[PDB]
């Protein structure tokens, strides 16, 4: 019956609900193709760190995909279709669920820097039927490097491979430039490494 | 002696769960409208939609639905095998720090610090809280089963049960993650890994905090409301295993066609599909109890609520199974489609399931024969009926505009529709749907209302003490 | 509009839903 | 994938479907096969449960999503390493093999058209009514978000509607703009020019050059900005300012086709600071064909 059997249910439910859990994820670990780089391929610099971490703060996930799925119409749209080697590196991954805006992959040299500070700054203003929120704060906000560091220490002890040079002296990579600054460069390495492996 | 049940606990949290339900489908109502009207956004940091958005999100799940969680299991439980909450302390701590859980949630992610993982985002420091939080809520109930008087334990509490410990198993694992600072960490994993533990994690969010946890309350309330007895126990069988282990597996269907291995993806849908048969055993169990007091449906409007939610949970755990489909989900994915599913289930099924659960347990917990209106459940019943229908269908017309305009090649294999189309397109279901969760919300301020009313009436209220 | 295969399997999934809703609907009158 | 990891997946995957079909069949045993109305013994509180049998259908239901599952892995990838056995894709089927499909069956069936177009002159395809829509087609998608939807642009971002060209209104110089891309250099002149002679330049473009009329009771030296404009700015935008596409330097005889404003402080932020507009290269993203037929779609616009 096993009903009456409180330890019994409950291992019974721990054991069942594992299963799911350790074949999907598990090999994954130990998965070549979703574990290689593309072989081009380079850790974000501390500016870009910074930017894609200002990228998650402010929530920009929440519209914009960064995976393009391969179909025709996709391909012809954002470019290659994304690869499991372009996000090897991205703790946490920032594929998407939603595309309230258009999928950011590749926007890699697709637009200026200044029309992406325009357009950040105020999309309506450069796109008029945009429904972005506008984010003219990443301008009157610097950064000062203070965690650069620690960040790029946790991401090698995570397996992203910066070196010591990188570390060194990532925060004279970030101080002084603005949080716009580096959410432009962030967005400019989008998709990057793939075109010109 | 002691042999009263402890409602102090359940008392806490149901108001609590009217309240966030409040506060949560407020800021689904002011997103949505975000969405129609972008100067919503206040140019402010904290006001933006992409902060406000997880905002809504884990108020409406952790805190609307979580203590919808923990009222209806800590009642149900204790009735269902008549035993005093054990640890009722301890009980009473899994209150305040729920509320310590909601709080932080909503002073941190405006402030910007999320984790950007989906139904994941509180930074670890919450991480830790919640997990605390979580243990001692599976100590007492677990607990509470373990000095139980019947032999046999309740199936809705196989469901709890279950929802309790795959919930702490799935938040442990999927936010793994090295602390940078106090409030920044990055994820254990990366890539096409860290979506898959994403996913798995993501989608057994909705599987057992949003599905099996609420098929519990189901199991409790739909047969106490309506005075039948259930349906075929040897389906509860059947389809709780058979959910618990089919849904777990489910992963993958959200990530179809990405950079996940094509196996993993197709795992997801097998499985998926093999899902909707537990699934639907759960509103066949549901609805079959109702067989010869379909009568009551137009007497009693609590009623009403509980067998329309197991419509709507029925309607969502067919779609899902649909979208979990390649085919089908390379148009569904990304589009305001997924949206639609997700408030069909969330709406139509979590959130009038928790609904009927509550006007039943209110009165009772609150030493009171029933609500204050019963004119204002039915009322209620309507706007929220309404409300979700114009909710998905103004999501589906979306999803579909958007998949089909965004894939629409020309006769010359150029695409049809720019970006900007396809998005100014969407704009009228975009009010459409802010309106019909407007109306929603709406049908929840009638509920608060009621609520309020019934709660004045007794200070001492310990009335039931079997 | 634009017809495509995954089109159409999105049109009739809809569609399956609006049946299974419509008749569950009527289902409880 | 090694062996062993395949392996693990499918004999679990597998283990699991027959797991659930041993599950399924032994809830069913003792089957009434009908409604009954039998109860058992034990109440939770007010609820006690019919010993009722799993509805045919919802069995029936079950059973065939679990064959199909069985179907579907046999058929496509999933367990393991195994690869698809479904026809028609050798040596199986991937995500990445079916795009090419498609894409291959889309090159065939749309190849000619661009090869018929890509012999012609960028001038002959502007001639081609169906080529010039085609043109537009393409500009929606990758061209409209900066020119405008209109293609008549914005402060930036020039109007590639009107007759006026900053690289060269040619096809051959059109074609180039989209395809190798451009960046403009106009220096800054404050620290050089001094705070009043950048007032000065700009008081005359605007007035004597762009035949703009000033501000009133704005004293600038107007025979200042005249010679200022005559040692500096003649070099690059020519001198009565026709401009020269050469360098992108715009023409200053007229306001009609300037993309950073008219006015004249607008005029004095561009010539103390400079600008340098960048129009982003195509030829990476959309590839010589697209790239000729767009340069059709702008050439055709002025006409
Ligand atoms: C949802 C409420 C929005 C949030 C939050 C963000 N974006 Fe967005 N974005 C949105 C729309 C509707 C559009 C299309 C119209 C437009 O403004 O272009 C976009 C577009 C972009 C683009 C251009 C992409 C392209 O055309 O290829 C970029 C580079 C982009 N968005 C950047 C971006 C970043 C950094 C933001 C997070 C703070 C972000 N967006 C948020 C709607 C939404
Ligand atoms: C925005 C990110 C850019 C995109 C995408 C495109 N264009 Fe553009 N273009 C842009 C700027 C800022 C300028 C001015 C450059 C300068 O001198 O400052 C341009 C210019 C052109 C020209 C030349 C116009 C002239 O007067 O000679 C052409 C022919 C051109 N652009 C057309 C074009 C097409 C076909 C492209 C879409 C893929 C397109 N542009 C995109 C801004 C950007
Ligand atoms: C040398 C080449 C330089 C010099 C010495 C000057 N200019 Fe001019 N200019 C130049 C380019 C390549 C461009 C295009 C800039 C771009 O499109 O990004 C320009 C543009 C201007 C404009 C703006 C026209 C518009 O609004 O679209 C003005 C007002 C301007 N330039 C005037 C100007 C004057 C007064 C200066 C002399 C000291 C002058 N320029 C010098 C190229 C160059
Ligand atoms: C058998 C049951 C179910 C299956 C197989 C299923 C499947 C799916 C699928 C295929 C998607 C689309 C994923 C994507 O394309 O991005 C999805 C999204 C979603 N569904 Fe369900 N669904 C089921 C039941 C439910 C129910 C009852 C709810 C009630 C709340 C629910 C809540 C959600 C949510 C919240 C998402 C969005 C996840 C995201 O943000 O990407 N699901 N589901
Ligand atoms: C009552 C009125 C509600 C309204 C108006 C509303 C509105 C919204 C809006 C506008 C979004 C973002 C849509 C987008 O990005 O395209 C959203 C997301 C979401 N909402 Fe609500 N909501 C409501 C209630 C609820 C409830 C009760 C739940 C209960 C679980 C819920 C769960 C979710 C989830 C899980 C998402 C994320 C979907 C995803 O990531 O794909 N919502 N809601
Ligand atoms: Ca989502
Ligand atoms: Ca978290
Ligand atoms: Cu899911």
């Amino acid at each position: 019956k096993l009903e009456k059997n409180v330890g019994l249910l409950t291992l019974f439910m721990i054991l069942a609900v594992s299963i799911g859990g350790l074949t999907q994820i598990v090999p994954l670990f130990f998965q070549d193709s979703v574990n290689e780089p593309v072989e081009g391929m380079k850790p974000y610099t501390a500016l870009q760190l910074e930017g894609r971490d200002l990228y998650i703060r402010e929530g920009c996930v929440g519209c914009h995909s960064q995976m393009i799925r391969p179909f025709r119409a996709e391909t012809e749209r954002y470019g290659h279709y994304s690869v499991a080697g372009e996000s090897v590196y991205d703790h946490p991954f920032l594929w998407g669920s939603k595309r309230t805006g258009p999928d950011l992959a590749r926007v890699g040299g697709r637009y200026s820097d200044d029309w992406h500070r325009a357009h950040l700054y105020n999309p309506r203003n450069v796109v008029p039927e945009s429904k972005m929120p506008s984010y003219p704060w990443l301008v009157e906000n610097t950064l000062d490097g203070k965690d650069t560091a620690k960040k790029m220490s946790a991401l090698r002890m995570l397996g992203v491979p910066y070196t010591e040079e990188d570390i060194a002296g990532a925060r004279d990579s970030v101080n002084g430039k603005t949080e716009m600054d580096a959410m432009v460069a962030y967005l400019q390495v989008l998709g990057t490494a793939l075109t010109n492996k | 002696t002691s042999t009263a049940y402890s409602y102090k606990v359940v008392r806490q949290f149901a108001i609590m769960t009217v309240v966030w339900g409040i506060v949560g489908m407020g800021l689904g109502v002011f997103i949505a409208a975000q969405l129609a009207w972008p100067f919503l956004n206040f140019d402010l940091p904290w006001t933006s939609f992409g902060r406000l958005r997880p905002l809504h999100t884990n108020a409406v799940i952790f805190a609307f639905g979580g203590c919808a969680l923990f009222a209806t299991s800590y009642y149900s439980v204790q009735r269902t095998c008549q035993t005093t909450l054990f640890a009722p302390k301890l009980a009473a701590f899994t209150f305040w720090g729920w509320q310590l859980v909601i709080l932080l949630a909503a002073i941190s992610l405006p402030l910007g610090f999320t984790s950007s993982k989906e139904y994941a985002e509180l930074e670890w420091p919450i991480d830790i809280l919640i997990t605390i939080v979580w243990v001692a809520y599976a100590v007492v109930f677990f607990g509470t089963l373990a000095k139980r008087k019947v032999k046999h334990i309740y199936v809705g509490n196989w469901f709890f049960g279950a929802f309790i410990l795959t919930v702490a198993i799935l938040h442990v694992v999927n936010n793994l993650e090295i602390p940078v600072t106090a409030m920044k960490s990055y994820s254990l994993y990366a890539g096409a890994t860290d979506a898959m533990v994403q996913w798995w994690y993501g989608h057994n969010a909705v599987g057992f905090f949003l599905t099996a946890g609420f098929l519990g309350i189901m199991y409790y309330f739909v047969p106490k409301q309506a005075e039948r007895p259930v349906y075929s126990y040897r389906l509860s069988i059947v389809h709780f295993w058979a959910l618990i282990t089919v849904y777990i597996w489910a992963g993958p269907h959200h990530l179809h066609y990405t950079a996940l291995p094509d196996w993993a993806q197709s795992l997801g849908m097998v499985m998926s599909l093999i899902l909707l048969a537990p699934s639907w055993g759960g509103m066949i169990n549901g609805m079959m109890t109702l067989s010869g007091a379909w009568h009551k449906l137009r007497s009693d409007p609590i009623l009403r609520f509980l067998v329309v939610s197991l419509a709507f949970y029925g309607m969502s755990t067919f779609e899902g199974p649909m979208m979990a489909i390649k085919t089908v989900n390379a148009l569904s994915h990304y589009t305001d489609w997924t949206i639609g599913h997700v408030h069909a289930g969330a709406l139509g099924w979590v959130a009038m399931v928790s609904i009927g659960a509550l006007y039943h347990l209110v009165p009772k917990v609150f030493g009171r024969e029933q609500m204050h209106s019963i004119g204002l459940i039915n009322t209620h019943f309507w706007l929220a009926t309404i409300g979700t229908v114009l909710y998905i269908a103004s999501m589906w017309v979306n999803g579909i505009a958007q998949g089909l305009m965004w894939r629409a090649i020309n006769d010359d294999g150029t695409l049809t529709y720019s970006f900007v189309e396809s998005l100014e397109a969407s704009h009228p279901g975009f009010v459409v749907r802010m309106i019909g969760g407007a109306i929603f919300f709406a049908g929840m301020l009638v509920m608060a209302y009621n609520t309020w009313r019934t709660v004045q009436a007794a200070k001492p209220a310990e009335y039931d003490a079997a | 509009m634009f017809v495509d295969n995954v089109v159409l399997a999105g049109v009739v999934t809809v569609g399956l839903m609006v049946a299974f809703l419509a008749g569950f609907g009527y289902f409880i009158w | 994938m090694s062996t062993f990891w395949s392996g693990y997946i499918a004999l679990l995957t597998l283990g699991t479907i027959v797991a659930l079909f041993w599950l399924i069949f032994a809830t069913r045993k003792g089957e009434s096969a009908g409604t009954t109305d039998q109860t058992m013994g034990h109440a939770f509180d007010g609820i006690e449960e019919y010993d009722n049998p799993l509805p045919r259908w919802w069995f029936l239901l079950f059973i065939g999503t679990l064959v199909f599952g069985i179907l579907y892995l046999v058929l496509y990838p999933g367990l393991g390493n195994w690869k698809g056995v479904l026809p028609g894709y050798e040596g199986g089927w991937t995500q990445e093999k079916q795009w090419e499909r498609e894409v291959a069956q889309a090159d065939e069936k749309y190849g000619p058209i661009f090869a018929k177009y890509a012999a012609m002159s960028v001038e002959e395809v502007a001639q081609d009514p169906q080529a010039v829509k085609m043109g537009a087609r393409l500009f929606a998608n990758y061209c409209s978000i900066c020119h405008g939807s209109d293609a008549k642009g914005s402060l930036g971002f020039p109007n590639l509607a009107d007759q006026d060209w900053r690289w060269g209104g040619d096809a051959a110089s059109i074609k180039t703009s989209i395809l190798n891309g451009r960046i403009a250099a106009m220096p800054a002149w404050g620290q050089a020019i001094g705070e009043e002679g950048v007032k000065n330049v700009a008081a005359f473009v605007r007035k004597d050059l762009a035949g703009l009329p000033l501000p009133e009771g704005t004293d600038a030296d107007l025979s200042a900005g005249k010679n200022v404009y005559a040692q500096t700015c003649a070099v690059c935008h020519g001198q009565g300012g026709e401009g020269m596409a050469a360098l992108g330097a715009p023409k200053l005889n007229s306001a009609a086709g300037w993309i950073y404003g008219s006015s004249l402080g607008q005029l004095q932020q561009t010539i103390r600071h400079g600008r340098n507009g960048q129009m982003p290269a195509q030829q990476q993203y959309l590839g010589d064909d697209k790239v000729h037929l767009l340069a059709a779609y702008v050439y055709s616009l002025s006409q």
